[PDB]
């Protein structure tokens, strides 16, 4: 029941820049332990005993700390390193972790890739129409959808889901699901999704006509 | 080489019991102290129990939160550790990792949800581009996997062959249901020139391997 | 509450080693095993707290087990094996002892050397038993009975 409090809650770092994370124990302990975790994934032991990289870990991670404020340092940041880092104290029982700290890598501006989708045959069969439009592989993470129907903005029935950055190229990626009914789908003809991201002034639009046009 | 597959995860209605199993291989199981360590997004990362090797005579240790309701046990003899969750609780909810040496190896976790709701197979709709599409260098398709409960649902494409440049998104919550979509991009020439199928499952024991097919006239 | 222990381990160990000298056709290893090196001057070392010092040993020790299994690993139901057996059991008790103490299991670490020679493992054990062990649990050192 020691309380670990990891300093920055989320930070952003540039390729090859110095990352330095803090963790801080509510009461002196022998040793901190760090694990890296990555969205979708179990966590893994990244350092232990205050400063021994667990087999696996790049030598860029320097494990440090003593007594009551501890800290994990990435020498020169890579894009693999983008993940959360959890500290843990094996001081007694209970073991105890922390906040976490979301490192993010910070690549370059990289505009999205829109592609819109008519509801399925078999959606329309069951009595529902969802018109989903994926916005893919942009950066920054700030991006924007207008769902215009017959050339006018229906503002309701929208859900935007975002991915975390990508593994390979480190991008942000959002889906956007326009969700109406059979009847309603079918009262109108043009359906347009349009994406406005800092990447460019002129919004991106992919679109359809509900007749096949 | 060292392999932890927990299993047993589920919907439990409050007050209900559940057993988590965790099977190890890759190492001298008899030799390892074990932990259950459970994760949520609100709570986060919070240790659950610990269970020492025969050498240190199976000394047991729980978080106060769980003291009295969960029951960790092993069978050194089957190379497996267990969590017999009991008298459960909407908070007891989250990802349950069965874990390594003193925290050094880590199975992939089961989702476990206690909650009054029931199962809700997801609906699987293919998102094929459009009977008047533009087909440029590249090509994107989709699965709409809809209105399921409980989490999670596991989507791969081509039972895993097609695994590059494909975005599955986080679930969102609607009429307290879950809706999630995955996109995949293949080079133009490759579709519908070769079959892209997207397979999904949700423990609801639905398991739909629906084929993303082009749309007529 | 014993110090019967280290003293008893040592000799129990040495007994193992001896019994090997005369099994049937006794030979090296296909594959080198890594056992915890034979560090020599424990200088930099005994300056340091009793805790890190313990970890190292539990560290080495866990490595020692790995080496030794690694070596049972290798061969069939033979007499060295059946002994590497009883050895590994032995090594195991310390492992406890030190896990017991630091109250966690650390992972294998510290500088090792590759040994085909099945003795060099029996050895490696005793070396920590006589060095880094004894040299630990003297000075206060709340060790494990």
């Amino acid at each position: 029941q020691v309380v670990l409090t990891q300093s920055p809650g989320i930070m952003s770092a540039s390729p090859g820049e110095k990352v330095t994370i803090t963790c801080s124990a509510s009461s002196s302990v022998s040793y901190m332990y760090w694990f890296q975790q990555k969205p979708g994934t179990s966590p893994k032991l990244w350092i232990y005993s205050t400063s021994n990289l667990a087999s696996g870990v790049p030598a860029r991670f320097r494990g440090s700390g003593s007594g009551t404020s501890y800290s994990l340092t990435i020498s020169r940041m890579e894009a693999e390193d983008a993940a959360t880092y959890y500290c843990q104290q094996r001081s007694g029982y209970p073991r105890t972790f922390g906040g976490g700290t979301k490192l993010e890598i910070k690549r370059a501006d990289a505009a999205p890739t829109v592609s819109i989708f008519p509801p399925s045959s078999e959606q329309l069969t069951s009595g529902g129409a969802s018109v989903v439009c994926f916005l893919n592989n942009f950066y920054p993470k700030d991006i924007n959808v207008k769902w215009k129907i017959d050339g006018s903005e229906r503002q309701n029935g929208v859900l935007n889901s975002w991915t975390d950055q990508d593994s390979k190229d480190s991008t942000y990626s959002m889906s956007s699901t326009l969700t109406l009914t059979k009847d309603e789908y079918e009262r109108h003809n043009s359906y347009t999704c349009e994406a406005t991201h800092k990447t460019s002034t002129s919004p991106i639009v992919k679109s359809f006509n509900r007749n096949e046009c | 080489e060292v392999k932890l597959e927990e299993s047993g995860g589920g919907l439990v209605q409050p007050g209900g019991s559940m057993k988590l199993s965790c099977a190890a291989s890759g190492f001298t199981f008899s030799d390892a102290w074990m932990d259950w360590v459970r994760q949520s997004p609100e709570k986060g990362l919070e240790w659950v129990a610990e269970i020492r090797s025969k050498v240190n005579n199976h000394a047991i240790h729980y978080a106060e939160s769980v003291k009295g309701r969960f029951t960790v046990s092993r069978d050194d003899s089957k190379s497996s550790v267990y969590l017999q969750m009991n008298s459960l609780r909407a908070e007891d909810t989250g990802i349950y990792y069965c874990s390594g040496w003193s925290f050094l190896y880590w199975g992939q976790g089961t989702l476990v949800t206690v909650s009054a709701a029931k199962t809700t197979p997801p609906s699987v709709y293919p998102l094929a581009p459009g009977s008047a599409a533009q087909t440029n260098s590249m090509v994107t398709l989709g699965c709409l996997v809809k209105g399921y409960f409980p989490e999670p649902v596991t989507v791969t494409w081509n039972s895993g062959s097609l695994s590059s440049g494909v975005h599955t998104f986080p679930a969102v919550l609607q009429s307290d249901l879950y809706t999630l979509s995955s996109s995949v991009t293949v080079p133009s020439s490759t579709w519908p020139s070769e079959t892209v199928t997207c397979n999904v499952a949700h423990p609801a024991s639905s398991t739909k391997v629906d084929k993303k097919i082009v749309p007529r006239d | 509450c014993d110090l019967r222990v280290l003293s008893k381990l040592l000799r129990d160990s040495h007994v193992l080693h001896s019994r090997l000298s005369q099994c049937p056709e006794v030979h090296p290893l296909p594959t080198p095993v890594l056992l915890p090196a034979v560090d020599f001057s424990l200088g930099e070392w005994k300056t340091q707290m009793e805790e890190t010092k313990a970890q190292d040993i539990l560290g080495a020790v866990t490595l020692l087990l790995e080496g030794v299994m690694a070596a049972r690993g290798q061969l069939g139901p033979t007499c060295l094996s059946s002994l590497l057996g009883q050895l590994s059991g032995q090594v195991r008790l310390l492992l406890g002892a030190l896990q017991s103490l630091l109250g966690t299991q650390l992972p294998p670490r510290g500088r090792t050397t590759a040994h085909k020679d099945p003795n060099a493992i029996f050895l490696s054990f005793q070396h920590l038993l006589r060095g880094k062990v004894r040299f630990l649990m003297l000075v206060g050192g709340s060790t494990l009975c």
